[PDB]
RNA sequence: GGAUUUUUGGAGCAGGGAGAUGGAAUAGGAGCUUGCUCCGUCCACUCCACGCAUCGACCUGGUAUUGCAGUACCUCCAGGAACGGUGC
């Protein structure tokens, strides 16, 4: 059940609860994201929730795309097109995903206009001073693991690695 | 003679909402009477503007003239406006 | 009542450039001259008209002045301002 | 004649431009004479506002077009 | 057609109208129209410095009302 | 009620000064006698006087017939 | 307190804006299942309290469950069932395949043990402090008895479901 | 004697509206209304100091166009005659 | 709704929907039903409770 | 069916002053390249008049509320002012 046009197409559409255009691809299984050019960018944020991608690349230029959701799936690595695809991404939701090593992270630097990232109940997440090279790799991002990102925490993020 | 968004803003009266004018003033509260010709009269209205300047009073009437937008509930997009 | 108004009124400064075929210029709200035949007009001065040229000064946002031809092209009665008629065709 | 150039477009998600340069984008409803949209659950962008069912006045529209499929 | 407005409500109150350019008047109604145009009796103008100044009864016409305000409680 | 049409109509028989003020133009207004009036609000002043509120001067034009388009306020003076 | 599809949960960071938290509990309730609203204000009554109404209930329970204590912008919120019903899920709505259950309340009538099965899919029918849940799927009657193994339901007694024997 | 008549009959025709804005729009008029709702199909517009984008339609009113321009190829003389 | 003589003569909608569902519920009644129709009495206490019906019996014999 | 609330528009235009201040990689003219001098287009800082006052959104610290609802917006104190519009 890869993700096709005639997918897209018969798919459900509608508004969500920060008034945004979301299009429901829950429940697909789509193997890679793909073929997301029949949208035209009239999505403001993609529902991709309980699939089985593993690497969240392949997406074409989309202006309007401010919200993925990438929940439930085994996403172990990230494009590094990422930001040339998707300029206005701001809401990245990668929890319960296949991230094992902080590497995976480094071509997630590249989108300026992010500001919150989930990548909680991830293996990536438990190993020693995630949170601060998070903080140091990505200082765009405000909102980490539904946190405020402290002053403290820039300065112990940019104190250790510099 | 009435159009249907004359209508739907009549059906609307009595609810939570909000008109915003061409100067920006955004009058909200309770639509207590809707006119044909857009006249908005509303008891106990706040005025959030686009100054910002945030007040409230006992009554407001703001005429279709000078209206840019208005934003109403959801509660009456349903049902008997699906034509 | 309607034909007698347009012949005697100021709408007939218009039947005289469509009857005789004389150049009048209008000057719109958008700072522009333009100078032409008129070919057809109405009662809300929608003027249609053929071999225009439109004059006007623009800034680089010293500024300078500029000047264009159309051959043929239709204004409506709202945004024309001024209408001069002047023998400028002779 | 037909007057079809509005039936055409009802119940389908377009982005209207206002004079002071705003930009809504609703699904259209319904439509009269003096060009009033209905557009429910539309956007304000010029930046994301989230406003709703907004009932804009035809004084202030320029311009309006397609933007996407019907949801 | 040619309704005239709701202003039976609104008859002898003193209410503020906003009129175009920035103009801010108080004062009591005495009639209504239905072209908009309304009598305030004994008006007072807001200047720009903040001072009122009286002007008396005076005629506003229904193409620069902006918004009336009702300061009493009808 | 006091109909505004019958307040024009007092105001033109009392033949008293009136000043006028124009629409999204604060800085300059009208003042004159206002002799009669129509349906569409046209206002025929007699030696009427154009006053700038920011270079606070006067300048006189006589008969003037201002429209009921640009008039938005009208006050009455004693002067 | 009985299942809904709304969950409220309270004792929220206040500091926020409404909508950043109304976003970040939208990120929270859409690892869970699709979120249909959520409810969410800022003033004095309903201070730092929120909740999300979804589709499903059991996704709702799940989320419920999952999140029960988690820290929320350095507040642990806590999660809990709605008391009424949503007005936007109100305006939307309007091993074997026998599974024996004992220590039934007496009190509750036929619509009370439909509501109970009704997170399990359609089923054949129900029989009347012991009773027989025969369902139509032998993987929703397996489900239902896995569910139903020590349910909140009455609390002052305890109801047990067992598989049916031959 | 009307312009709205002769606007009506100019369908299928390649022509550009200018609005008040700066902005010019040029396409083939599709649809014209008694109130001068240009309805046209694949236009091409320009803003004030802005890029020009291409649509596959778009609906302009009668009010808000300030001019519009012709191709030197059309008929007025018989399209005049009502 | 299938074409009987019942629905003759009759040529509206709801008309046709509204005596589908009397007809519907004016046969089904007027059926024998045995799962909800019919007095078991289980071997639990084998000398009591007759109000079992026919589902409660299995699940009580399972 | 161009005379006040919709469609023949009341719209257009310009961002205060000064300083031996600084820059036009490839894009000004003249004294007929290059170097220099003069004059009608910005941004950054400084000074006078942080252009002024207002409210809304927003960031830091402290602090209060533990509350079951369908919402312009929601505790208070102090500092900073990146944003919006109103009148001069």
């Amino acid at each position: 059940v890869k993700l096709t046009a005639e997918l897209i197409e018969q798919a459900a559409q509608y508004t969500n609860a920060v008034r945004d255009r979301e299009l429901d691809l829950r429940g697909y299984k789509i193997p890679v994201i793909e073929n997301l050019g029949a949208t035209l960018d009239q999505f403001d944020a993609i529902d991709f929730s309980d699939n089985e991608i593993r690497k969240l690349d392949g997406f074409p230029l989309l202006r309007r795309l401010k919200t993925l959701l990438v929940n439930n799936n085994r996403i172990c690595r990230i494009g590094e097109g990422l930001d040339q695809a998707l300029p206005c991404l701001t809401e990245l939701i990668l929890t319960n995903n296949s991230l094992v090593e902080l590497g995976d992270l480094d071509p997630l630097a590249s989108l300026k206009s992010l500001t919150y990232l989930s990548i909680l109940r991830n293996p990536v997440t438990n190993k020693k001073h995630y949170r601060l090279y998070v903080i140091y790799k990505v200082p765009q991002v405000r909102v980490l693991d539904f946190q405020k990102v402290k002053l403290k925490e820039r300065q112990e993020a940019e104190k250790m690695f510099k | 003679s009435i159009g249907v968004p004359i209508k739907v803003l009549h059906e609307a009266e009595g609810h939570i909402v909000t008109c915003e004018t061409n100067t920006g003033e955004v009058y909200r509260g309770k639509l207590i009477e809707a006119e044909d010709n857009m006249n908005c009269q509303m008891s106990n209205i706040t005025v959030t503007y686009r100054d910002g300047r945030v007040a409230q009073l006992e009554q407001v009437y703001i005429r279709g003239s000078k209206i840019r937008f208005l934003i109403l509930p959801d509660m009456l997009k349903n049902a008997p406006m699906l034509k | 009542r309607e034909e007698e108004e347009f012949n005697t009124g100021p709408l007939s400064v218009l039947t005289q450039s469509v009857k005789n075929n004389t150049q009048v210029l209008i000057n719109c709200r958008n700072n522009k001259k333009l100078l032409g035949r008129v070919k057809a007009f109405d009662r809300h001065c929608n003027m249609v008209l053929e071999n225009v040229k439109e004059m006007w000064t623009e800034v680089p946002k010293k500024p300078v002045n500029k000047d264009r031809y159309i051959s043929k092209m239709f204004l409506r009665g709202d945004s024309v301002i001024v209408v001069l008629r002047n023998p400028l065709i002779a | 004649g037909k007057s079809s150039k509005m039936l055409q477009h009802i119940d389908y998600r377009m982005r209207c431009i206002l004079q002071d340069g705003r930009i809504f984008i609703g699904t259209f409803k319904a439509f009269d004479k003096h060009m009033n949209l209905i557009l429910c659950d539309c956007d304000e962008f010029r930046e994301k506002r989230v406003l709703g069912l907004v009932l804009l006045r035809g004084e202030n529209l320029v311009s309006m077009t397609v933007e996407g499929p019907p949801p | 057609k040619a309704h005239p407005p709701e202003l039976k409500k609104f008859m002898d109150k003193k209410l503020s109208l906003k009129l175009n350019g920035g103009r801010h008047v108080q004062g009591i109604l005495r009639g209504f129209d239905p072209f908009m145009n309304l009598v305030i009796d004994e008006c007072v103008e807001m200047a720009t410095s903040g001072q009122q100044n009286n002007i008396g009864m005076v005629v506003i016409r229904g193409n620069s009302i902006i918004m009336l305000e009702a300061l009493e409680r009808v | 009620m006091v109909q505004p049409i019958n307040l024009i109509f007092r105001y033109l028989q009392n033949r008293s000064r009136i000043q006028v003020w124009l629409y999204e133009q604060v800085n300059m207004r009208i003042e004159g006698c206002i002799i009669g009036f129509d349906e569409y609000m046209n206002l025929v002043l007699d030696d009427a006087e154009e006053i700038h509120s920011k270079t606070k001067s006067r300048k006189q034009l006589g008969r003037i017939m201002l429209k009921g388009d640009n008039i938005t306020l009208l006050q009455s003076v004693s002067n | 307190i009985r299942p809904n599809h709304t969950i409220y949960i309270n004792n929220m960071n206040d500091k926020i804006k409404k909508e950043e938290l109304k976003r970040s509990l939208y990120a929270l309730f859409s690892q869970f299942g699709h979120v249909v609203d959520i409810v969410a204000l800022k003033t004095m009554k309903m201070r730092g309290q929120a909740f999300v109404i979804f589709k499903e209930l059991g996704s709702s329970t799940n989320a419920l469950r999952q999140l029960q204590g988690f820290p929320f912008y350095g507040k642990p919120m806590r999660i809990q069932y709605a008391k009424t019903d949503s007005d936007i899920i109100s305006k939307m709505r309007g091993p074997n395949y026998i599974l024996f259950l004992n220590n039934l309340p007496e009190e509750t009538n036929e619509m009370m043990l439909s509501m109970l099965f009704n997170q399990f899919p359609g089923f054949k029918e129900v029989r009347l402090d012991i009773a027989f849940v025969e369902f139509e799927n032998d993987g929703q009657a397996g489900a239902a008895r896995d569910a139903l193994q020590g349910f909140k339901i009455t609390p002052s007694h305890a109801m047990k479901i067992t598989y049916a024997k031959k | 004697m009307k312009l709205v008549r002769f606007l009506m009959k100019l369908s299928h025709e390649t022509v550009t509206i200018e609005l008040k804005n700066g902005t010019q729009v040029h396409g083939t008029i599709t649809g014209v209304d008694v109130s001068m709702n240009t309805h046209l199909k694949a236009v091409k517009m320009t803003l004030k100091n802005r890029e020009p984008v291409q649509l596959e339609t778009l609906s302009i009113r009668g009010n808000n166009i300030r001019y519009f321009i012709l191709p030197d190829s059309l008929p007025l003389d018989t399209l005049l005659v009502d | 709704i299938p074409n009987t003589a019942h629905f003759a003569n009759v040529t509206q909608i709801e008309d046709a929907v509204s005596l589908w569902a009397k007809l519907k519920l004016q046969k089904a009644s007027e059926r024998w039903q045995p799962d909800t129709e019919e007095e078991y009495e289980d071997s639990s206490g084998n000398v009591v409770n007759k109000k079992t019906y026919e589902d409660l019996k299995r699940q009580g014999l399972l």
